[PDB]
């Protein structure tokens, strides 16, 4: 950090391994303010990179409080996601023989969502819907069990691009459409919430909004999905507020996506409050759903602790319930990921191989 | 280089070796 | 007509009344009806199951009184737990998954009672050492194989070990819907209190048992060991020089270096040491 | 179900890389072709074929989730996503959270904010090739049902007067050339293996500031007066 010249590489990244946010902020305000552009701007970039959550928001809070906005702008990454969707739609590739052999390969089974599938996984932001469209039609009629996935291939198709996706997927309105269909709601709000990843702020808000204002039927699993996807590791207090109500009113049909978004939300924060939530919660309910999004939730509290998470799934994998054991470990995992933690990989393997329960 | 690359080997191969050996029984 | 990929959280007491109820009317098929509550669509729980005789008539809905599983209801309501009526078991030694006709005709009419009432198959027969078999299916109308046939929704869970059997694919129950997903209550307070309670032995490790049928068990072992003496007599002058894999898969004896391995000298070793620890601690006991 | 997570496996491995890493990748294409071309197949088997199949070709050999950072350390977005993914067996319907795991790859040169400059790479490693090698798009198909004719001995007699009577009434384009002497825009998928195998155009007008050695973003320096090389990718 100290060498005379301001190189890069050393001081982006020794910064971060130091943990020391304020201090790259005040480099990137001395950067602005002798408005060296290559050094300011691709440090600011390499900070992007680099650096991950509760850094980078805590520098670009540092720094807004001559290139000062450029900075706002790059940090937030929207340039950076606009370059990767203008790349995406000019080499982007697509295979129409395989489209069709896809549709040959459909059948009255799952493996036509899989086709669906695969075929938006191909055509991921590509902006143009007529061989998809016409796919959709040709499969609109194994309804109110493929919404789901053929919204979320329509979300992955159209993924980071509120500007017309918003509009091409609120082009679905469910109530004067489909009632009978129930999860034509539930679609519309899922494909909200992957068409606007990447995207939070206002994006947070909006879906929280609706998610107070609607049914509890089956919009909110693809809402509180999307709300989770939108504000992931932000744990702001109101959509914490909205999924706790939804997890602790024991609405176990969408519990599922409640636990899914608290993990989002909580995302490496470690939170001891949260996990002690999901723990009691996880006692004192007994339905599947619940159990498999309460797994996600614990699966992702918390990540690059090496401190708490040894003893916490020391605790919790070894608890009673499997999908307690089976979100423990990813806990771990996910925490002691990076780098080859011998009593994580211990644990990790010894509940592999000793316990025949299979889950 | 060398020395700590094979000190991280053995660590994680002396662990291996014991955690595959914990199935014997 | 939503069936997702289904689970039914069965009751170990709700097993034993039927292992018990089946054990008992072996060869009358007899009948019955589980106790379950639809607390969702599709996480089903039963905690309780009874038994009912079957009448005369053989496999009739009214073979299961009215005014009889009325007042029975009444007396679980009041002593107990009440518990509601969506589903019905069945003993079936004749054959496997599949319904009878006249099982088909009473589980329609169970369908149109309730909102799904299950088909269970439970054989008490087939069920001997390891094995028992509960599974469940629905019933469908002419309608779900002019859609989009296969009632089996759109997940990646039900697809888990669901084998049907042949009668059931020939049959149209286990293949009209699908196939429930079964799980057992196996909670703590239950669970514990059952590993920790039933399968009791606490102070019966302290035997000793020295001789008491040993010494002749201690010849047939050499009996047997001068047996595998021969054998490995046998395989040491069989060794041929020519790859002796290659005379052993055609020549296979079974003996002991082969089949009759070294666990079975280990089990004759552990029990003799077995015996000599026991004995030698309540020696030094027996001050 | 585990010979189709081993299929979804192998596709995520074989993401983003062709047969130059290993000659196998072809092999396992026209595996995953085969098998989802095979209708005969489990449900379960066939959802994950289908489904490695287009994790494998996800955007046209242009997204790839990869959990290797610039830097190195873990993507925990794509982490979890490919999580979510994985608990297929928990929800199907609910494992489809892995679009946030995207990331691409683009050695970039801007600049400005707003103008894209013609920053232009090189190369000159025969054994590399990426760039949509479009493997099944055209199928040369014939539908003949047609048996030649059986004609033995006096068919043949007649034949023999038929001969009688009949008597009187690229290479230099393939051996050298292949296409890995191309220049590409700054916004390009292309792997730090490619990059190691790569070589810098220094004769171009711009020249690098960041090493061209790992992948990522570059500010390109401010270039000569009178501004030319835009491009609009």
């Amino acid at each position: 950090m100290n060498l005379e010249k301001p190189d890069f590489i050393n001081v982006c990244q020794c910064l971060i391994f130091l943990d020391d946010p304020q201090a790259v902020s005040d480099i990137l305000e001395k950067l602005v303010k002798e408005d060296n552009l290559l050094m300011a701007y691709q440090i600011c970039f390499d900070l992007y990179e680099s650096a991950s959550q509760q850094f980078l928001s805590s520098v670009i809070q540092n720094l807004r409080t001559d290139q000062t906005l450029k900075m706002i702008k790059i940090l937030s990454g929207e340039m950076a996601i606009e370059l990767h969707l203008q790349f995406l739609i000019r080499n982007n590739n697509t295979d129409l023989m395989i489209l069709k052999n896809t549709k040959d390969a459909v059948r009255n089974s799952v493996c036509h969502t899989a086709t669906v599938i695969a075929n938006s996984f191909m055509h991921c932001g590509t902006t143009s819907d007529q061989f998809l469209r016409d796919n959709l039609e040709w499969l609109a009629r194994a309804t109110n069990w493929a919404k789901f996935t053929a919204t979320a291939s329509l979300g992955v198709i159209h993924k980071g691009h509120e500007k017309e996706a918003l509009q091409l997927m609120a082009t679905y309105l469910p109530k004067d459409t489909s009632p009978g269909s129930a999860y034509q709601e539930g679609g519309g709000l899922y494909a909200l919430g992957l068409i606007h990843a990447n995207h939070g702020g206002d994006i947070i808000d909006y879906l929280l909004n609706q998610l107070k204002n609607a049914s509890n039927d089956i919009v909110r699993h693809g809402g509180s999905l999307g709300l989770g996807l939108a504000a992931m590791g932000t744990a702001r207090q109101d959509v914490y507020d909205l999924l706790k109500t939804n997890l602790y009113q024991d609405d176990a049909v969408t519990g599922e996506a409640a636990g899914l978004a608290l993990g989002l939300v909580m995302l490496g924060s470690k939170n001891a409050q949260a996990i002690e939530d999901m723990v009691g919660y996880a006692q004192e309910t007994q339905h599947e759903k619940i159990l498999r999004g309460l797994a996600v939730g614990i699966a992702l509290v918390m990540y690059g602790r090496m401190e708490e998470a040894d003893a916490l799934i020391e605790s919790l994998c070894r608890d009673k319930d499997p999908i307690l054991r089976r979100s423990g470990m990813y806990t771990v995992a996910m925490a002691y990921c990076g780098s080859g933690n011998n009593k994580a990989i211990r644990r990790l393997l010894h509940v592999a191989v000793s316990d025949v329960n299979d889950d | 280089k060398l020395q700590q690359e094979l000190e991280f080997l053995e660590v994680q191969e002396e662990y291996i070796k014991d955690e595959q050996k914990n199935l014997k029984k | 007509a939503v069936d997702t990929a289904e689970q039914v959280y069965i009751s170990s007491l709700a097993l034993l009344k039927m292992l018990k109820h089946g054990r008992a009317g072996v060869p009358m098929e007899v009948m019955g009806l589980m106790l379950g509550e639809f607390v969702d669509d599709y996480t089903v729980r039963v905690i309780d199951v009874f038994a009912m005789p079957q009448s005369g008539t053989g496999v009739s809905v009214e073979a299961v009184d009215p005014v009889f599983q009325a007042k029975m209801l009444d007396m679980l309501k009041q002593t107990g737990r009440p518990e509601m009526v969506v589903g019905w078991y069945h003993s079936h030694p004749g054959f496997g998954c599949w319904l009878s006709g006249v099982d088909i005709n009473t589980q329609q009419s169970f369908e149109a009672l309730s909102e799904r009432a299950v088909a269970v198959v439970v054989d008490p027969i087939q069920s001997v050492k390891g094995k028992v078999v509960i599974d469940a299916f629905r019933l469908i109308n002419a309608n779900m194989m002019v859609l989009g046939h296969e009632p089996r929704q759109t997940t990646s869970n039900l697809g888990h070990l669901n084998k049907p059997s042949i009668q059931a694919l020939i049959h149209g129950l286990n293949r009209h819907y699908y196939s429930i997903t079964i799980n057992y209550r196996k909670n703590e307070l239950e669970q514990k209190m059952l590993l920790n309670l039933h399968k009791k032995s606490w102070m019966e490790g302290l035997t000793l048992q020295d001789y008491s049928e040993h010494c002749k068990h201690n010849e047939s072992v050499v009996k047997e060991m001068l047996e595998l003496a021969k054998n490995y007599n046998k395989a040491v002058e069989e060794e041929d020089k020519m790859t002796p894999e290659q005379l052993a898969i055609k020549n296979v004896g079974k003996q002991d270096p082969k089949r009759h391995l070294e666990e079975h000298v280990d089990v004759l070793m552990t029990s003799n040491i077995v015996q000599c620890l026991a004995a030698m601690l309540d020696t030094v006991v027996f001050k | 179900y585990v010979r189709q997570g081993a299929l979804i496996a192998s596709a995520l491995i074989m993401i983003q890389q062709t047969e130059i890493t290993c000659p196998k990748v072809n092999q396992f294409r026209q595996l995953y072709s085969k098998v989802i071309n095979d209708k005969h197949d489990d449900v379960m088997a066939k959802f994950g074929a289908i489904l490695a199949q287009g994790i494998l070709d996800a955007g046209g050999h242009n997204v790839t989730i990869s959990l290797q950072s610039r830097t190195g350390h873990t993507h925990m977005p794509s982490v979890v996503g490919v999580l979510v993914f994985t608990q297929f067996w928990f929800w199907f319907p609910l494992s489809h959270f892995l679009s946030l795991a995207y990331t691409p790859t683009c050695v970039i040169g801007l600049n400005k904010d707003l103008k894209m400059p013609k920053v232009q790479y090189k190369s000159n490693c025969k054994p590399s090739t990426f760039a949509y090698p479009a493997p099944l798009e055209v199928p040369k198909e014939k539908e003949k049902e047609k048996v030649s004719t059986a004609v033995l001995s006096i068919t043949a007699k007649a034949k023999k007067k038929e001969k009688e009577k009949e008597k009187k009434e690229e290479k230099e384009k393939k051996k050298e050339p292949e296409p890995n002497f191309q220049l590409l825009d700054n916004p390009a998928r292309v792997m730090p293996a490619q990059l190691k195998v790569l070589t810098m155009p220094e004769t171009c007008r711009y020249q690098p500031f960041k090493p061209l050695s790992i992948g990522g973003i570059i500010i390109l320096k401010d270039t000569s007066e009178d501004i030319e090389e835009l491009v609009e990718p």
